[PDB]
């Protein structure tokens, strides 16, 4: 019983660690200016019908 | 960019696989011994092993020595340097004679460095550049497609700046060099959605590229040894490549460049392609130039030098004694002489016909016979020059062919050397003599 308790605790800890690593990577990927206005230029192929 | 010039009618030496000169091929007529010798020198240059040989072309005027040189140059083709200079070009004011000769010699040796580069080619799908106003951060992604694959690239700052400068749009097929970073707009894939300005300026569509988006290609950089010397002489030598004003490059630079290029060859980085240096009217060179040529031919990085002379025995410039070819015996001892002879009537006729074909002048048979007789009588070049004037006279007559009367009119209007000499001797009082006397009045 005690070992099952410890095992579920360890599983939760491992899931938390992996998710936190993924979140840190995502936060690293999102490096940009905070809450600033942005000017965007877009060009794309546009389909046409009569 | 070229026009119909004197030697524009020859595309090579016209030789068989066994170096036997054809009777008439690639624009050259006759000169069988001379053409065979020129072919031997051609094979010597193409082998690339024999260094610093000197070859002389001697003979009377209008015997085809410069034509022989042009034939050798045409047989060499591109990728093999050919430096055509005159004896008058050496005497400069910013450089010494030895320095000018050194630069001319080094202009004939080419260095090829081959590099492999990665090229991205495709038709753009979507371009998107996001930049903050009053901010330096820029973020952008593009989707470049090919017939078999499509992908999205998230761009760094420099690529974003380059694409913004190049004015890339959706309907653009462009190439990206991952090393250099230049963007080349090859063409358009479709129209620009019918905006007002630039309505129909993109009609010339180009096909979408096919295959792997990122493909490797090889690029060859060909630069002469003199250019490397000028680049490494000073920091501003790169400008000197175009402006001139190279100065007198210090000998240590040339020695170090020689060592570095030898190391490059031993390493396989660079391929050395030696060429031919051709000096028109070498009799104009000073004796100092001939001595320097004597010594500089012994260098391992020297080209093959060919010279043209027609002076026979004449006074070498810078000295007071006559020499067999206008050249000192020291230079004659280390040079092989190929000779040229006067042309027969038939050879003159076929050269005239070749020139008429090149000048797009249609000559009648009788007109060609008259031109051949005139050329034998007066000069080959005289008849060659008369062809075009006869064509113009025929055009004035509104006729598409040159007849005997047109050639007669051209002969009457334009004189040869002999007729001018006769008219001068008959009327000597009407011209200024060497003693500075002339009669202006007629009474
Ligand atoms: N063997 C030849 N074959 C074809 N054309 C020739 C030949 N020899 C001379 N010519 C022509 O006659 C002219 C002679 O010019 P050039 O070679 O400069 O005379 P030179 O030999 O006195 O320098 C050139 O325009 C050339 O086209
Ligand atoms: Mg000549």
């Amino acid at each position: 019983k005690l070992n099952i308790l410890s095992l579920d605790k360890f599983k939760e800890q491992e899931v938390w660690k992996k998710e936190n690593r993924l979140a840190l990577q995502k936060r690293q990927k999102q490096k940009f200016q905070p809450n600033e206005t942005i000017l965007q230029f877009l060009s794309t192929a546009w389909l046409m019908t009569p | 960019l070229s026009l119909i010039a004197a030697h524009s009618h020859i595309t090579g030496l016209g030789l068989d696989e066994n170096l036997q000169p054809r009777p008439t091929s690639e624009g050259m007529v006759g000169q069988l011994q001379a053409r065979r010798a020129a072919g031997v020198i051609l094979k010597m240059v193409q082998n690339g092993t024999i260094a610093g040989r000197a070859v002389l072309v001697a003979g009377p005027p209008s015997t085809g020595k410069t034509a022989l040189a042009m034939g050798v140059s045409q047989s060499l083709g591109k990728d093999v340097p050919f430096t055509a200079i005159a004896g008058s070009e050496i005497f400069s004011l910013e450089l010494s004679k030895t320095e000018a000769l050194t630069q001319a010699f080094r202009k004939s040796i080419g260095i090829k460095i081959k590099e492999e580069t990665e090229l991205i080619e495709g038709e753009v799908v979507e371009i998107q550049i996001d930049r903050s106003i009053t901010g330096g951060h820029k973020q952008g992604k593009l989707t470049i497609k090919t017939t078999d694959m499509e992908t999205i690239y998230e761009l760094g700052n420099k690529m974003i700046d380059g694409l913004t400068k190049e004015k890339v749009l959706a309907g653009d097929v462009i190439s990206i060099d991952k090393a250099s970073g230049k963007i080349t707009k090859l063409g358009r894939s479709f129209a620009r959605s019918r905006d007002y300005d630039a309505m129909g300026a993109d009609t010339r569509f180009v096909q979408c590229p096919e295959g792997e988006l990122q493909k490797r290609k090889t690029v060859v950089h060909t630069v002469s040894l003199h250019e490397i010397d000028v680049i490494n002489s000073r920091t501003q030598g790169f400008l000197a490549l175009f402006t001139g004003d190279t100065g007198e490059i210090r000998s240590e630079v040339r020695d170090q460049i020689n060592t570095k290029v030898a190391e490059w060859k031993e390493e396989g980085k660079a391929e050395i392609v030696p060429g031919v240096l051709f000096i028109d009217e070498v009799h104009m060179l000073d004796i100092e130039c001939f001595s320097f040529i004597n010594r500089a031919l012994e260098d391992e990085f020297a080209p093959i030098v060919m010279m043209a002379t027609n002076r026979g025995v004449s006074k070498t410039r810078g000295t007071n004694y006559k020499s067999p070819h206008g050249l000192p015996l020291d230079l004659l001892d280390r040079s092989i002489i190929i000779t040229t002879k006067s042309y027969n009537e038939q050879e003159i006729k076929t050269i005239l016909s070749i020139r008429a074909q090149e000048e797009e002048v249609e000559l009648s048979s009788d007109a060609l016979d008259l031109l051949t007789k005139t050329g034998v009588e007066t000069s080959l070049r005289y008849s060659s020059n008369l062809i075009s004037v006869a064509q113009q006279i025929a055009m004035k007559r509104k006729n598409n062919t040159v007849e005997v009367e047109d050639v007669k009119r051209a002969y009457l209007l334009f004189l040869d050397s002999a007729r001018s000499v006769k008219y001068v001797q008959e009327n000597e009082s009407q011209y200024i003599d060497d003693q500075g006397n002339v009669q202006i009045s007629i009474a």
